[PDB]
RNA sequence: UUAAUUGGAUUCAACGCCGGGAACCUCACCGGGGGCGACGGCAGGAUGAAGGCCAGGCUGAAGGUCUUGCCGGACGCGCCGAGAGGAGGUGCAUGGCCGCCGUCAGCUCGUACCGUGAGGCGUCCACUUAAGUGUGGUAACGAGCGAGACCCGCGCCCCCAGUUGCCAGUCCCUCCCGCUCGGGAGGGAGGCACUCUGGGGGGACUGCCGGCGAUAAGCCGGAGGAAGGGGCGGGCGACGGUAGGUCAGUAUGCCCCGAAACCCCCGGGCUACACGCGCGCUACAAUGGGCGGGACAAUGGGUGCCGACCCCGAAAGGGGGAGGUAAUCCCCUAAACCCGCCCUCAGUUCGGAUCGCGGGCUGCAACUCGCCCGCGUGAAGCUGGAAUCCCUAGUACCCGCGCGUCAUCAUCGCGC
């Protein structure tokens, strides 16, 4: 049951809608653009907000934002 | 020469790792050799408990366990740098021991 | 070997902290700390009271060396005595503050709601507390009283939180006190921020 | 002599050679690598001699 | 049943449980013997109180008493109150701890609204999740603790390290075989290549394709990958309830004991046996029993202790005794497995209970009641009625090992 958790989405949609040029939609690139943006410590907490992320743009630039 | 032979060895992880650069740095800024901190195997003690007072219940148990980590280093002796190693202040958590062979 | 060393010299502690606990009962005992240095060794007391632990000018302090030197190892004590750390974050001096109010003869919500307007008010991020004995009655009870944030379980309230335990004999029988504060500077794992440009 | 007949004897083995260092108590003693406690003061004083619990 | 066979626990959640493998002690139980009143006052006291002994009776044994007479130098249970001490009562007077509902998904708060009120709403509906975990609609809009996050191990790669760990490629010497062209075994010189030990980083995110579902939450299948859909195994148990267990681990109020129910010492009991029950160990044989050879482990422990090596003994064991305060020395060449020979379907070369005699170890003491060895005797048992238990992968089953308890004794607990 891999369901995003609720901390994650409230603060992947704020660093989403405060620099919307800085994301790609590649993994590895995201993944290495996260860690010195924010102040995270942790390893896979990073990894799963990268993956929202990519999510996100691909969802939002190819059309209807849900 | 006759190649000193120091032995720390402590419980706290990250209280060891900066004699342990002292050490180093020690050696380094005067003019001798030395054999970087050789790990050596951690020696943990275990201690299996019940948990209840009585006897009723159901049996669940504790495992209290207590890591001591040790390390070996090897230098020669310059008494320019064998004197240097005397005011290093240990913590009080470290044990240090030194022989030469 | 070397663990017949460490765990020796690690009871001693244990001994010397419980016995000062019980004897420097009033004055708040904060704890102690054992410097180990040539030639002898080093103690240190941060009690709540110097005035009462050294003494009528030094007349008790000779006492107490020469019984943690004489039952106890230590075989060159030097005690001093000094002024606690941050005695409103520290839950085992106001478990006995609460236990000493209570037996004095305040009642048992007085207590808790200045100790706890103390305490939030010196800086905490939350705290709180729990009495239970046969308080009011003759069956016994339980209360509690919180006030923010404070994690019970995890990891991360096993090391951050602070927590103590005390007695207070009365006359119809015991009363059990039980604090727990979290220190001004809590950092949870959830609270990720965006360092910004 | 009335101090013959309030004194023990001097036993060296069995469950009445070694008593609790901070209760009293004889029976269920820990004697691994030196340290002399109950099993239930043990229980109780842990995390303050050092040790931890990882599983 | 007994002088005593001390107590607590009775469905799940009492019965190899109280770390409970009790010779003395542990000990709380039956028989016997002897000691103990800080402190205030009373009979008395330097014409000498309290208080102590060579020898001998009583006694299981004892200057414990008495016989005998020596000593010591101030106080006094022969009297009153009090006070130590209590494994004595009460877990239905309490604290602390722990089991179970339950690692279940619950339990509340601020303000606003609905009811005269107890109360309600949020916390409801629809789909989805291991989950009050989410996505939509809504008199509700936001929050807190629990869940997830957090901590420790396992599997793959890279850097830094090279002794007490490892020895592949070079270099000498010694020794063996088809007599040597070839192959093999030890040393010692050198090196951290490989394994290993352990600090720091990398790696996996429903990220990438196809199909469901709305196009959202999410769910199926496929790649590439050491690993895939909480990566696998653990730690951490919310507000409350259970008059659940523990006063016999410590702490503790009230009531009884107080020259005793307090403190010591010797001998007995908890080990008694027409009987009902719980959990296990060995078998009822060939999917085997015996005899001789051949193979390969990991966790852990040692100074009151671990014992290599040599020599006596048929075996248990005995007399010496290097090296070890530890990656160095020791415990420590595991068993199920394989090859060769005997047995051939039988209460047997299956099964080894029960008993006789002889030799040893620990101990202050082995009869009641310790453990170990050699020869002999050889009980029930031929697959189990109605019923009932545990297990989803390096898991169940089968075989051995190490710690704990410990002066000796493991059919047990916890790990490999
Ligand atoms: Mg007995
Ligand atoms: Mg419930
Ligand atoms: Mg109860
Ligand atoms: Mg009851
Ligand atoms: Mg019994
Ligand atoms: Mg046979
Ligand atoms: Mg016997
Ligand atoms: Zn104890």
């Amino acid at each position: 049951g891999k369901i995003r958790q609720g901390f994650i989405k409230r603060v992947a949609r704020e660093l989403f809608n405060k620099y919307p040029n800085e994301f790609t939609r590649d993994f590895e690139h995201n993944k290495k653009k996260v860690e010195e943006l924010t102040n995270v410590t942790s390893k896979k907490i990073r990894n799963r907000i990268a993956g929202y992320i990519t999510k996100l743009v691909r969802m939002k630039e190819e059309g209807k934002i849900l | 020469m006759q190649k000193a032979r120091i032995k720390l060895a402590s419980t706290n992880v990250r209280s060891l790792e900066e004699v342990a650069n002292q050490i180093k740095q020690i050696a380094e800024r005067t003019g001798v050799r030395m054999s970087g901190p050789i790990p050596l195997p951690t020696k943990r003690i275990r201690i299996v408990t019940r948990k209840s007072p009585d006897g009723e219940g159901s049996a669940t148990f504790d495992r209290w366990e207590l890591r001591i980590h040790k390390r070996l280093i090897d230098i020669e002796a310059d008494e320019r740098a064998m004197r240097q190693i005397m005011r290093i202040r240990v913590p009080e958590d470290v044990t240090i021991e030194i022989e030469l062979i | 070997a070397i663990e017949r060393y460490f765990i020796r010299e690690a009871v001693k502690e244990m001994l010397i902290d419980e016995f000062l606990e019980k004897e420097l009962r009033r004055a708040g005992y904060g704890g102690l700390d054992i410097k180990k240095t040539p030639l002898g060794t080093k103690v240190i007391i941060f009690a709540a009271n110097p005035g009462y632990v050294i003494g009528r000018g030094g007349r008790r302090i000779r006492e107490l060396t020469r019984i943690l030197e004489r039952q106890f190892g230590l075989e060159n004590p030097q005690i001093d005595v000094q002024e606690i750390k941050n005695p409103y974050l520290n839950a085992k001096v106001q478990a006995v503050r609460i236990a000493q109010a209570l037996e004095r003869g305040i009642h048992f919500r007085r207590a808790a709601y200045a100790a706890m307007r103390a305490i939030m008010s010196n800086g905490a991020r939350g705290v709180e507390i729990r009495i239970s004995g046969k308080l009011t009655g003759e069956r016994a009870k339980s209360v509690r009283f919180y006030q923010g944030y404070l994690a019970k379980v995890g990891n991360p309230a096993e090391t951050l939180v602070s927590k103590g335990y005390a007695q207070a004999l009365l006359k119809l029988g015991v009363i059990g006190v039980k604090v727990a504060i979290m220190p001004p500077d809590a950092r949870l794992p959830d609270e990720i921020e965006i360092i910004e440009k | 002599a009335k101090a013959d007949y309030n004194k023990r004897k001097p036993r060296k083995f069995g469950k009445g050679a070694r008593r609790c260092i901070r209760c009293g108590q004889y029976g269920p003693i820990i004697r691994i690598h030196g340290l002399m406690l109950c099993r239930h003061c043990f229980r109780e004083v842990a995390p303050k001699l050092g040790f931890r619990k990882y599983e």
